[PDB]
């Protein structure tokens, strides 16, 4: 509830005959994004994207340049070799993800570390809870595990997933104290939309909020409406907010049937919205 | 091998009143493969000097972008997203309607 | 700050 995160996400895209895969590397603290690296951008450099990183030195930039760039080399083999794995041509435009952080809680203490690969859109490889062990998603990806498993992989990983990670997310969030302990809680309101003389849209908002996890349900009479329900994907103000809604079709006269029920963190009680008509 | 078709979201970062300044939003998730063109259009006709977000994903692996540039609303002007993908049979455009 | 390198998949 005051606990925060730091999560890296890669994007590796082969190009057939055509040069090098496509790369973009995105660094976050919480839902705030802090560094980039495109390799179309015209830098080729990590870049800073938070005001509070900016701060960091000319090593802090070249170390995290070097490691980004040799990411993507291994990205670009891995590539080529997954190929071979589930037996594919060399003439189709092909994916890799990599997605790794760690959480800690209020008081800074190591929560959780995670490491996810995927291929083509689908799971290939993740590290466990235990930080020490991994499990494939099919038999090319066991492949990959034993090699991991050879060179103890797992054990170097550890050491920054529950060390390095922790002590630099805590430095990101002290030397980001403005930015990054705000918590905002929904501006929410409800919107009214007949369909027809016999029924209208009630639609549930949820405006300004962060960090971006939020729950909307639907009640009637105090029951759920899981499957009548419209539910968008939460998504970004653009200011570094976010925003949602839900909507039910219901009968006109019936409105005040209705009940919309908003969870967020920054709510000290979830918010219970009612579209109440004339008196 | 496997494609996800884009979710469109197109909308106001504030709330729209006409002749105040604001920023005009398409957000496109769930997709996959990553290649994608997205573009904003005004009455018709593309808006250049648009930007856009890093590309990132979710944790199903879907990707999601936002498309976003300023603008003014007013009565007369409509707004479009429009969006192609290997998914879609043509361009996806959708409207942007101002509860939203 | 990002993690060092793994070996090759």
């Amino acid at each position: 509830s005051g606990s925060h995160s730091m999560r890296y996400f890669f994007t590796s895209v082969s190009r057939p005959g055509r040069g090098e895969p496509r790369f973009i590397a995105v660094g976050y603290v919480d839902d705030t994004q802090f560094v980039r690296f495109d390799s179309d951008a015209a830098s080729q450099r990590m870049e800073p994207r938070a005001p509070w990183i900016e701060q960091e030195g000319p090593e802090y930039w070249d170390q995290e340049t070097r490691n980004v760039k040799a990411q993507s080399q291994t990205d670009r083999v891995d590539l080529g070799t997954l190929r071979g794995y589930y037996n594919q041509s060399e003439a189709g435009s092909h994916t890799i993800q990599i997605m790794y952080g760690c959480d800690v809680g209020s008081d800074g203490r190591f929560l959780r570390g995670y490491r996810q690969d995927a291929y083509d859109g689908k799971d290939y490889i993740a590290l466990n809870e235990d930080l020490r062990s991994w499990t494939a998603a099919d038999m090319a990806a066991q492949i990959t595990k034993r090699k991991w498993e050879a060179a103890h992989e797992a054990e170097q990983l550890r050491a920054y997933l529950d060390g390095t990670c922790v002590e630099w997310l805590r430095r990101y969030l002290e030397n980001g104290k403005e930015t990054l302990q705000r918590t905002d809680p929904p501006k929410t309101h409800m919107t009214h939309h007949p369909i027809s003389d016999h029924e209208a849209t009630l639609r549930c908002w949820a405006l300004g909020f962060y960090p971006a996890e939020i729950t909307l349900t639907w009640q009637r009479d105090g029951e759920d409406q899981t499957q009548d329900t419209e539910l968008v994907e939460t998504r970004p103000a653009g200011d570094g907010t976010f925003q949602k809604w839900a909507a039910v079709v219901v009968p006109s006269g019936e409105e005040q049937r209705y009940t919309c029920h908003v969870q967020h963190e920054g709510l000290p009680k979830p918010l219970t919205l009612r579209w109440e008509l004339s008196s | 091998a496997i494609q996800r078709t884009p979710k469109i979201q197109v909308y106001s970062r504030h709330p729209a009143e006409n002749g105040k300044s604001n920023f005009l939003n398409c957000y496109v998730s769930g997709f996959h493969p990553s290649d994608i063109e997205v573009d904003l259009l005004k009455n018709g006709e593309r808006i250049e000097k648009v930007e856009h977000s890093d590309l990132s994903f979710s944790k199903d692996w879907s990707f999601y972008l936002l498309y976003y540039t300023e603008f003014t609303p007013t009565e007369k002007d409509e707004y479009a997203c429009r969006v192609n993908h290997v998914t879609l049979s043509q361009p996806k455009i959708v409207k942007w309607d101002r509860d939203m | 700050t990002t993690a060092p390198f793994l070996s090759g998949k």
